[PDB]
């Protein structure tokens, strides 16, 4: 993330990290036993046993106190993901249950997000809170260690999928975020993390709206991160998150 | 105490 600061330990308590190999993803828990990350971390079909959660972190692989690591029993990508456009750009990852039938173990430090409302109406007034442990900026040489947060305003897609800004590389399912002006945006590392936005219909006051998807350079202006619309697949979600 | 509704208020 670039433009951002480090997130207190008790800030983010549904952000998800995804280890295995060589590789790194983030995540959101919107159910204690599902992870909701984008799909273009997985393209390269890596197996479920492979690969490791790890909930209440704060520092990129460390081990820390509340941190609980867990197992991927399955996952899907969306059946449309394309990995050329990244329309469609998320997937679900079912956490592994233990002997007593549990997968996260909520605590202060580790809880689901909200899934978002959808039928509102977002204005570009929305503000949004995106998390990740990716580059600080575009020419940086390694991840950041602690998590970082920065606050960006929700963008309307026909600003966004304006010539001057993203054009028509703007999909159905797709958001943007972040100021025109640019200076905070997410960054590469930054991928399957939370957009989480303000939604005043919700008790919560704040739902996962967005999911870290793509864009061109860290903070550039006029060229906003481009995210997933959560909202866009809530039946999608629901679907196969019954399961 | 217990959880807090995700729905809208």
């Amino acid at each position: 993330v670039v433009g951002g600061l480090v997130a207190l330990r008790g800030a983010h308590p549904y952000i998800a990290a995804l280890y295995w190999g060589h590789s790194f993803c983030a995540g959101s828990l919107i159910a204690p036993c599902w992870v909701l990350t984008a799909a273009h971390c997985l393209q390269d079909r890596p197996a479920p046993e492979d690969l490791t959660v790890v909930l209440g972190q704060e520092r990129r692989n460390h081990s820390c106190e509340p941190c609980q690591t867990l197992a991927v029993r399955s996952y899907r990508l969306h059946e449309a993901f394309s990995p050329v456009s990244y329309q469609h750009d998320l997937a679900l990852l079912r956490l592994q249950e233990d002997a007593d039938g549990s997968c996260a173990l909520l605590s202060p430090y580790v809880q689901p997000v909200c899934l978002p409302s959808g039928a509102a109406r977002p204005s570009e007034t929305t503000l949004c809170q995106v998390a990740g442990w990716g580059h600080q900026f575009e020419g940086a040489e390694e991840y950041a260690s602690f998590l970082q947060e920065a606050q960006v305003p929700f963008l309307s897609l026909e600003r966004c999928s304006a010539p001057d800004v993203h054009g028509s590389s703007i999909l159905p399912g797709m958001l943007c975020a972040g100021f025109l002006e640019g200076g905070t945006d997410a960054c590469q590392g930054d991928s399957g993390g939370p957009l989480v936005c303000e939604d005043q219909a919700a008790e919560r006051r704040l739902t996962l709206q967005g999911i870290i998807s793509w864009g061109s350079g860290c903070g550039d202006r006029n060229k906003p991160g481009v995210y997933t619309d959560v909202a866009y697949y809530l039946a999608w979600i629901r679907e196969h998150t019954v399961s | 105490n217990g959880p807090l509704s995700c729905g809208q208020r």
